[PDB]
C-alpha cells in the first residue's frame, strides 16, 4: 500500500570503489550532506563569472579603451555564477551518494538518520502524495538525471520507495 | 601581380578583379564555381530597396 | 629512350597523364549541375533518381552480384566521363 | 497503407517535377507528413497502441512549427527581392 | 546546464539593445568556459563503459556520448569566441562580420538540437531532435536577411532537409510497423538474422546521411556553403555532421552495408576529384569536409569503431576549426575586398601571404600538412587508426581506393600553399593596428595542439582503454 | 615522473604565448608575464591529465 | 650488461603486448543487462501499461 | 447493407484524384483548395479506421492553421506560375513511370519478413481476412484516446513535451529573428 516497490531493481549495485547509499538521492538530501569543500565551489563559482568577465575585458575591451563592465553584467554573472556552482554542487554532492568519491562520512549519517527513523516507525524515505505507479514513472525520470548534466538540470522531488537499498 | 594564375591542375583560372561585375557579365550559364559576378558586390547592389 | 620511354611513356602513367586524367573527370563533375539556375528544382530531381537507382540496383544486386558491376562502371564513365 | 504511400509518392512527384512556382513545394511538402501520418495511425490501431499515436501528435507539432518556420524564411528571401521567380528561387 | 543559460539569456536578449550583442556573447562564451572547467568531473561516473539510459528509456548517457558531449562545447567556445571579440578596431571591422541580435540564442537551441542526438535512445527523441537543429540551420542561415546568396541557400536548406526528414519519419514509421518498439536495443542481435531488417536500417542511415552530403546528393551542400557568410559556414559545416556521425557511429545498424560501402566509396572518388579545379576557397574547403565526412560511412560499416572515430572527430574539428580561422585572419592583407559577407571568396586572392608575416603561413602549413596526413601531426593519426580498422574487419578494396583518395585530395590541399608562399610586389612593412590577443591566441593554441598531440597519444590510448572497455 | 609531465606542458605553454605573439607581429618577449600566465595554465592541464591517469592505472590495478 | 638490457626491453614490449591482446579481447566480450543498460532496474521485463489491465497477461 | 463496405477503398480513389488536382492546377489558390479537400478525405479516412478523435484535431490544425497561414501567403503576395503545358513537361514522362512502379513496389515491399523478393510483395495485396471483436469486460473508467495520450506525454514520456516546449519557443524566436529588422 503505496509503499510496496513491485519492480525489480539491483540491490547495492556499486558505481565506483566506494559502497552506494542512494540510487537517485532526493533533493533535500543533497542540500543536507554537501559537506563545506562543496559551498566553496559555489562560492569559487559566484567570485569567477564576474572576475572572469572583467578580466576577458581587461584582454581586449570592447571599445578598444579599458572600461569596467556595467554593474548590469556583473549581476548576471552573480546569477549564472550561483547557477554554475549549484550545478557543480548538487553533482558533486550526489557523486558522493553513488559511491563514485571518497564515501567516509555520509555512509554514516545514512546508517543514523534511516536507524533513526527505524524507530519512530515511518517510512524509510517518505510518504508522497502519489500512486506507486507515478512513483515508479516518475522515478524511472529521476534516475541517473545528474548525468546529462550539461544538457538540462533534472532533479528528484517524488519520494519514492526503491533506492537500490539492501532490503525496501 | 603574376602573369599566369594556376589552379591545383594545369589550367588557367580568372584573376578576379574590380571589372567582372558588370550588367554584360551577368546572366551568362555556367556552372555554381568557377564564376564571377556575385549577386552581393557593393557596386552590384546599387542602393537597393531604397 | 630518353625521349620515347624515359619522358614520353613514362610520365603517361605519372604525372602528365594523371593531370588530364583527372582534368577531364573533375570538369565533367563540376559540369554534374552546370545551367539550370533553378538550383531547388536541380537538386530536388536529382534526390529522387539517387533513391531510384540505388532502389533498382540492390535490385539487380541480390539476383547475380556479377551483373551490377558494369552498370558501376558504367555510372562511372557516365558521372566522371 | 495504401492511402498513406499514394499520398507520400505522389506528394513527392509533384515536389519534384514541378518548376512552375516555390507555393506547391511547400504544399506538397505538407501533404508528405500527412502521408506519413496516415500510415503510423493505421499501424496504431492495428496493433492496439498509442505509441504509434505518440509519434503522430509529435509530429503534428513539429509540422506545424515547421511551417512557421519556412514561411518566415520565404517572407526573408521576398524582402531583398521583388517577386519571387516562377523558375524557383 | 544549457537550458538554464537559453531560458535565461532569451529574457536578457529580448532587453538588451543592439549594440549590447558583442558583451552578450562575450557572456555565453565565459559561462561556457566555467561549465566546462567546474563540471567536467563528470568522467568518473563510467569507469567500464558504464552506460546509464536517463528520462526512461529515453535518453542513453554513455562515455562515447560524454566525450562528444564536451567536445561540442570546446568548439563552441571557440565559436563564439569569435563573434564576441573584435578582429581589428577599424571601421571595415566593424561593419564587416556584425552579430545579429538573435544569433546567439539560435547557436544554443542548435546545441540542444545536436546533444540531443548523440544522447538519443528512442526514435522520438531522434525525430525532435533533428527537428531542433534543422530549425536552428534554417535560421543560422537566414539570420543575415540583408544579403541575397544567404536568402537563397536558406530556401534551398528549408526544401532539401524536409525530403530528408520526411525520409528519416518514414523509415521511423516502417521499423515501427514491422516490429513494435521505437527503441534500437528491440533489436539485442537476434531480431536480425531472423528478420530482414536491412532495407529499413539503411533507409533511416541514408536518411540522416544524406542530409550530411552523402555524395550521390553533394550538391546542395556545397552550394549552401558558398553561400552563407564565412562565420555561419564554419558553425554549419561543424556542428550537423559531427552530432549525427557520433548518432550513427554509435547504434550501429548498418554493418556490411553494401549500399553503404558503394556510396563511402563514391564519396571518396567524387570529393577529392571535385575539389581538383576549383578557384573559391569555401569551396575548396568544403569538399575538403566531403572526403573527411566520407572517411565515416567507412567507420560507419564497421563494428568497434570508438578509438578510429573519436580520435578522428577531434582531429577533424580542431583542424577544421583552424584553417578557417586562418583565413578569417588572411582577410586583412589581401588587396581587394568584395561582398561584406563573404570578404574573401577566391585562392588566388590570398597571395603572397608568407610576405606579409610568415608565421601566419607557418600556421597554414602544419594545418594543410596535417589534413593531408603527415607523420609528426596530429592528423595523421587519424588516418592511422581509420585504416587499422578498416584493414583489421576484411575492407580491402575500401583500403586502397582510401589511399588514393588521400592521394588526389593531397593536390588541392597544397594549392593553398602554391599560393600563399609566392612574391607578392607590396609587401607590408608596418601595420599600426594589431589583432586581437586572446582571438589569435586561440589559434596558437589549436597549432600546438595540432603539431604536438603524438606527445600525449599514449596516455590518450591508456586512458581510452579504461574508460571504455 | 610528474615533474618532467608539468615542465614539457609548461614548455608547450611557452610556445603558445610565443607564436600567439608571432602572428601578432609583436616581438618575443612582448609583455613576458604572459609566458607566466600560459605556463601555469597548461602546467595545470598537464596536472589534471597525470591525475587521470594516474587513477586509471589503478583502476587496472584493482582488476586482478 | 648489454643482453640483461634488452631482455628488460624486450620483456617490457612483450608486456604492452599481451596488454593489446587482452584488451581486445575485452571488448568483444559480452556484457550483463545491468552493466551495459540501466544499473538500477536490471530487468528486462515490462509490466508496461498498467490501468485496465487484465489478470492473465504475464507469461 | 453491403453499400456500406466499400468505404475505405473509395476514400483512396478519392485521394488519388485529389492529389492528381493539386498537382494540375492554374491558380496557386485553386492548388490549396484542393489540399484542404484532401486533409477533409483523410480526416474522413481517420474517422473511418476507429479514431474519431484525430480527425477533428485535423481538423483544428491542418485545415486550421497551416491551411490559414497557406491562403494567407498566396494572398498578400505575388508568385509567377506557369500552366502544366506538354512542351515543358512530357520530358519528365518515362522517369514518372518508372519511379511510379519502383516506388510504390518498394513502399509496399516492407511490411514482410520473407526472403523470396516475390512473396514479400504478394502479402501486401494477400488480406482478405475478418477481424474477430471479442468483447472483453475489464476496463471501467472511460479512458479513451486523448486520456492516454495525456498520460504519456506527462509522465511517461515527459521529456518529449518538456523538449516540445523549446520546439515551440524556436517557431515563436524564428519569425522574430527574421522578419523584424530591429531599429
Ligand atoms: C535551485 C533549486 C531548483 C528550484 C527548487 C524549488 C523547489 C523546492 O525547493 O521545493 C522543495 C520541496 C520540498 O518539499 P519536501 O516536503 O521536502 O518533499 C517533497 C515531497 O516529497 C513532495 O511530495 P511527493 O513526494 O508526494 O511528490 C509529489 C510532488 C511531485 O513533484 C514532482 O515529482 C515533479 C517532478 C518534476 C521535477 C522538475 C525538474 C525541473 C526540470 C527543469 C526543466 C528541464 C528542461 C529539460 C528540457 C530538455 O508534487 C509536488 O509537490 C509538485 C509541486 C508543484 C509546485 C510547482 C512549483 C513551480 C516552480 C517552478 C520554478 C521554475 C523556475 C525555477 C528557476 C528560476 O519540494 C516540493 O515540495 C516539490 C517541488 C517540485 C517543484 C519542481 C520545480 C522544478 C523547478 C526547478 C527547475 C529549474 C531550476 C533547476
Ligand atoms: C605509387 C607510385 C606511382 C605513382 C604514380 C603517379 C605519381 C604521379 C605524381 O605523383 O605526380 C603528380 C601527378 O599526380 C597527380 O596529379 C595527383 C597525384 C595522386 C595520384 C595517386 C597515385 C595513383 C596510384 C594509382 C594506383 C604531380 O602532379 P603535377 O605536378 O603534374 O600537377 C600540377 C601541375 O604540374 C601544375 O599545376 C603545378 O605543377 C601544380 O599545380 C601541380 O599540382
Ligand atoms: C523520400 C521520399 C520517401 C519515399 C517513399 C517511397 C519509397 C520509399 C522506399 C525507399 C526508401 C529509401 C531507399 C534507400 C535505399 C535502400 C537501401 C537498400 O537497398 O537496402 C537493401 C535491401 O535489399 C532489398 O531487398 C531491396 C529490394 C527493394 C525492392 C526493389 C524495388 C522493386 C522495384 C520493382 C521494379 C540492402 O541494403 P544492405 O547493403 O544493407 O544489404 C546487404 C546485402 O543485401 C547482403 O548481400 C549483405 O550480405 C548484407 O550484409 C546486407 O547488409
Ligand atoms: C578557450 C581557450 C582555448 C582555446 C584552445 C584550447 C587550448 C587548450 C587549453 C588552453 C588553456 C588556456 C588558458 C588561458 C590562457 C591565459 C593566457 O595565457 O593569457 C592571455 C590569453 O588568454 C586568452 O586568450 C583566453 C583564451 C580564450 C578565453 C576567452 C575568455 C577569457 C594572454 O594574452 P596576452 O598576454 O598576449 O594579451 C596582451 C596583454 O593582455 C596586454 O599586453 C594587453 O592588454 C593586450 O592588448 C594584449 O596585448
Ligand atoms: C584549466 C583549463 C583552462 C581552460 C581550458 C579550456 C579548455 C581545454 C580543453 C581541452 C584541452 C585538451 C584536453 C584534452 C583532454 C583529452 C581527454 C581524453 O583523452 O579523453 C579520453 C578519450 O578520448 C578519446 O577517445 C580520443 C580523443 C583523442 C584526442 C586527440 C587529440 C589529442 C591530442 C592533444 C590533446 C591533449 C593535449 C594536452 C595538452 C596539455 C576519455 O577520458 P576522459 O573523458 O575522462 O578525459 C577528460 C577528463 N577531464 C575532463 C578531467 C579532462
Amino acid at each position: 500500500s503505496s509503499s510496496t516497490p513491485l519492480v525489480k531493481t539491483s540491490v547495492n549495485y556499486s558505481y565506483g570503489d566506494y559502497p552506494l547509499i542512494d540510487a537517485d538521492p532526493h533533493f533535500k538530501r543533497v542540500v543536507g550532506y554537501m559537506r563545506p569543500s562543496d559551498y566553496g565551489v559555489i562560492g569559487l563559482a559566484t567570485a569567477a563569472l564576474p572576475a572572469g568577465i572583467c578580466f576577458a575585458e581587461w584582454l581586449d575591451p570592447v571599445k578598444g579603451k579599458f572600461a569596467r563592465p556595467s554593474v548590469k553584467f556583473l549581476r548576471v554573472a552573480t546569477m549564472l555564477g550561483f547557477a554554475v556552482g549549484f550545478g557543480a554542487a548538487y553533482a558533486r554532492s550526489s557523486l558522493r551518494f553513488f559511491g563514485v568519491t571518497e564515501n567516509a562520512r555520509e555512509y554514516k549519517k545514512d546508517e543514523a538518520q534511516m536507524a533513526a527513523r527505524k524507530a519512530a516507525g515511518l517510512e524509510p524515505y517518505g510518504t508522497s502524495s502519489l500512486t506507486p505507479e507515478l512513483q515508479e514513472i516518475a522515478a524511472k525520470n529521476s534516475a541517473h538525471s545528474i548525468a546529462g548534466l550539461f544538457i538540462f538540470p533534472w532533479f528528484n522531488f517524488v519520494n519514492h520507495p526503491y533506492h537500490g537499498r539492501e532490503q525496501k | 601581380q603574376d602573369p599566369i594564375p594556376s589552379g591545383a591542375l594545369g589550367q588557367k583560372v580568372p584573376h578576379v578583379d574590380e571589372s567582372h561585375q558588370d550588367l554584360l557579365f551577368r546572366t551568362s550559364h555556367m556552372v555554381e564555381d568557377l564564376e564571377t559576378y556575385d549577386e552581393d558586390s557593393p557596386i552590384n547592389t546599387s542602393d537597393a530597396n531604397t | 629512350i630518353a625521349h620515347h620511354v624515359d619522358k614520353g611513356s613514362l610520365y603517361r602513367l605519372g604525372p602528365v597523364g594523371i593531370n588530364r586524367l583527372l582534368n577531364k573527370a573533375s570538369y565533367n563533375v563540376i559540369n554534374l549541375s552546370s545551367n539550370t539556375r533553378s538550383s531547388l528544382s536541380m537538386n530536388s530531381m536529382l534526390i529522387l533518381i539517387t533513391i531510384v537507382s540505388l532502389l533498382l540496383l540492390v535490385l539487380v544486386m541480390n539476383v547475380n552480384f556479377i551483373i551490377v558491376i558494369p552498370v558501376l562502371i558504367s555510372i562511372l564513365y557516365i558521372l566522371f566521363s | 497503407m495504401f492511402i498513406g504511400t499514394i499520398i507520400l509518392v505522389l506528394s513527392f512527384l509533384g515536389f519534384v517535377f514541378n518548376r512552375r512556382n516555390i507555393i506547391l513545394a511547400f504544399i506538397c511538402l505538407e501533404t508528405m507528413l500527412l502521408g506519413i501520418n496516415l500510415i503510423l495511425l493505421r499501424n496504431s490501431v492495428l496493433f492496439d497502441d498509442i505509441s504509434g499515436s505518440l509519434f503522430a501528435i509529435v509530429i503534428i507539432i513539429l509540422a506545424g512549427v515547421e511551417s512557421a518556420i519556412g514561411l518566415s524564411l520565404l517572407v526573408s528571401y521576398y524582402r531583398l527581392r521583388g517577386v519571387i521567380n516562377s523558375y524557383g528561387i | 546546464m544549457l537550458i538554464l543559460a537559453i531560458i535565461s539569456l532569451i529574457t536578457f536578449v529580448s532587453m538588451s539593445k543592439l549594440s549590447d550583442n558583442r558583451a552578450i556573447i562575450r557572456l555565453i562564451n565565459i559561462y561556457l568556459i566555467l561549465v566546462l572547467v567546474l563540471d567536467s568531473f563528470l568522467y568518473l561516473l563510467f569507469l567500464n563503459n558504464q552506460t546509464y539510459t536517463v528520462m526512461g528509456e529515453l535518453l542513453i548517457f554513455n562515455s562515447f556520448t560524454f566525450y562528444i558531449d564536451m567536445l561540442i562545447y570546446f568548439i563552441m567556445i571557440v565559436i563564439s569566441s569569435l563573434y564576441g571579440y573584435n578582429l581589428y578596431n577599424n571601421n571595415l571591422y566593424k561593419t564587416l562580420f556584425e552579430p545579429k541580435k538573435e544569433l546567439i540564442i539560435l547557436f544554443l537551441i542548435n546545441i540542444l538540437g545536436a546533444l540531443l542526438i548523440v544522447h538519443s535512445n528512442d526514435f522520438i527523441t531522434l525525430f525532435v531532435a533533428i527537428e531542433l537543429q534543422s530549425y536552428s540551420i534554417y535560421l543560422i542561415t537566414a539570420i543575415y536577411n540583408s544579403s541575397y546568396k544567404a536568402s537563397k541557400a536558406s530556401m534551398l536548406y528549408f526544401f532539401m532537409g524536409g525530403i530528408l526528414s520526411i525520409l528519416i519519419a518514414y523509415s521511423i514509421n516502417t521499423y515501427y510497423s514491422v516490429l513494435n518498439s521505437y527503441t534500437l536495443h528491440s533489436l539485442d542481435s537476434l531480431i536480425i538474422n531472423t528478420l530482414d531488417l536491412n532495407l529499413i536500417l539503411i533507409a533511416l542511415s541514408l536518411g540522416l546521411l544524406f542530409k550530411i552530403g552523402i555524395a550521390p546528393l553533394h550538391k546542395w551542400l556545397i552550394s549552401i556553403y558558398e553561400n552563407t557568410p564565412i562565420l555561419i559556414t564554419i558553425y554549419i559545416s561543424l556542428i550537423p555532421k559531427i552530432s549525427i556521425l557520433s548518432y550513427l557511429v554509435l547504434s550501429n545498424i548498418s554493418i556490411n552495408s553494401l549500399v553503404i560501402s558503394i556510396l563511402a566509396i563514391l564519396t571518396l572518388l567524387v570529393g577529392s576529384v571535385g575539389g581538383l579545379l576549383q578557384i573559391k576557397i569555401k569551396r575548396l574547403l568544403a569538399f575538403s569536409g566531403l572526403t573527411n565526412a566520407g572517411y565515416m560511412m567507412l567507420l560507419l560499416l564497421l563494428n568497434n569503431n570508438e578509438f578510429s572515430y573519436l580520435y578522428y572527430i577531434t582531429q577533424y574539428s580542431i583542424s577544421h576549426l583552424a584553417i578557417f580561422m586562418i583565413i578569417i585572419f588572411s582577410i586583412y592583407y589581401i588587396n581587394y575586398i568584395n561582398n561584406q559577407y563573404n570578404p574573401i571568396i577566391y585562392v588566388n586572392q590570398l597571395k603572397g601571404l608568407i610576405h606579409d608575416n610568415a608565421y601566419l603561413v607557418l600556421s597554414m602549413a602544419i594545418v594543410v600538412f596535417s589534413f593531408i596526413g603527415i607523420p609528426p601531426l596530429l592528423g595523421f593519426f587519424g588516418k592511422l587508426n581509420i585504416l587499422m580498422s578498416i584493414l583489421n574487419n576484411g575492407y580491402y578494396f575500401i583500403s586502397i581506393v582510401l589511399i588514393v583518395a588521400s592521394l588526389i585530395s593531397a593536390l588541392y590541399y597544397l594549392y593553398l600553399l602554391n599560393v600563399s608562399i609566392q612574391d607578392k610586389n607590396n609587401i607590408l612593412i608596418n601595420s599600426n593596428e594589431t589583432v586581437s590577443s586572446v582571438l589569435s591566441y586561440i589559434l596558437s593554441s589549436l597549432i600546438i595542439l595540432i603539431t604536438f598531440g603524438f606527445i600525449y597519444n599514449s596516455l590518450i590510448i591508456d586512458i581510452f582503454n579504461v574508460y571504455f572497455n | 615522473a610528474l615533474f618532467t609531465s608539468l615542465v614539457g606542458a609548461s614548455g608547450l605553454g611557452f610556445a603558445t604565448k610565443f607564436l600567439s605573439n608571432k602572428i601578432r607581429l609583436k616581438p618575443a618577449g612582448y609583455y613576458p608575464l604572459g609566458y607566466v600566465f600560459s605556463g601555469v595554465a597548461w602546467a595545470g592541464l598537464g596536472l589534471v591529465l597525470h591525475n587521470v591517469h594516474q587513477h586509471s592505472l589503478e583502476v587496472l590495478e584493482k582488476k586482478k | 650488461d648489454i643482453l640483461n638490457e634488452e631482455a628488460k626491453i624486450v620483456q617490457a614490449l612483450n608486456n604492452q603486448r599481451e596488454l593489446t591482446i587482452k584488451m581486445h579481447e575485452l571488448k568483444r566480450e559480452e556484457k550483463d543487462y545491468a552493466h551495459s543498460y540501466s544499473p538500477l532496474f536490471s530487468d528486462p521485463v515490462p509490466q508496461g501499461g498498467s490501468i485496465g489491465k487484465a489478470p492473465g497477461s504475464s507469461r | 447493407m453491403y453499400l456500406t463496405y466499400y468505404f475505405i477503398e473509395i476514400t483512396i480513389f478519392l485521394a488519388i484524384l485529389c492529389t492528381i488536382f493539386i498537382i494540375s492546377a492554374k491558380n496557386p489558390m485553386v492548388s490549396i483548395l484542393y489540399m484542404i479537400a484532401l486533409f477533409v478525405i483523410a480526416a474522413m479516412y481517420l474517422y473511418l479506421i476507429g479514431l474519431g478523435i484525430f480527425s477533428l484535431l485535423y481538423i483544428m490544425i491542418y485545415i486550421g492553421a497551416i491551411a490559414v497561414l497557406f491562403l494567407f501567403i498566396i494572398t498578400l503576395l505575388d508568385i509567377n506560375s506557369t500552366e502544366l503545358s506538354v512542351k515543358s513537361n512530357i520530358r519528365d514522362l518515362p522517369l514518372v513511370l518508372i519511379s511510379l512502379i519502383v516506388l510504390t513496389i518498394s513502399g509496399l515491399m516492407i511490411y514482410s519478413n520473407d526472403s523470396i523478393l516475390i512473396n514479400k510483395l504478394l502479402e501486401a495485396f494477400g488480406n482478405d481476412y475478418n477481424t474477430i471483436i471479442t468483447q472483453d469486460w475489464f476496463n471501467i473508467e472511460n479512458t479513451t484516446l486523448l486520456t492516454t495520450i495525456g498520460n504519456v506525454l506527462l509522465t511517461n514520456n515527459a521529456f518529449i513535451l518538456l523538449v516540445l516546449a523549446i520546439v515551440l519557443l524556436l517557431g515563436i524566436i524564428g519569425p522574430i529573428s527574421i522578419t523584424m529588422k530591429h531599429k
